[PDB]
């Protein structure tokens, strides 16, 4: 009767907790996807300008 | 940049030196062309020489 009202309080927080750790664990991935992309368009700037060069050359 | 400057620099070089070489190489032909004419001079004089009475 009594134990219910602290269960449910338990789990919510419990439920809470994780979802807000899921959203943590969100801001990781996108920070190192976005990590990823800056190099992949660091790659395409240094191509071009590497076939710019050739082209100097 | 590094390696375009390295680019525009050696093509700053290569042309003065190249231009370099041009002056020398006319100064040369023109040391060659004097040298030839006292060469030429030196033929002359062998030849006065046959002639005795000149020569005399």
């Amino acid at each position: 009767s009594q134990s219910q009202g602290i269960q449910q309080l338990l789990q919510a927080e419990k439920r809470a907790a994780e979802k807000v750790a899921d959203a943590r664990k969100r801001k990781a991935r996108r920070l190192k996807q976005a990590k990823e992309e800056a190099q992949m368009e660091v790659e395409q700037y240094r191509r071009e300008r590497e076939q710019e060069f050739q082209s100097k050359q | 940049e590094k390696k375009e400057k390295q680019i525009e620099q050696q093509k700053k070089i290569q042309m003065s030196n190249l231009m370099n070489q041009a002056r020398l190489k006319v100064l040369r032909a023109r040391d060659d062309l004097i040298t030839d004419l006292l060469n030429e001079a030196k033929q002359r004089l062998s030849k006065v020489v046959k002639d005795t009475t000149r020569y005399q």
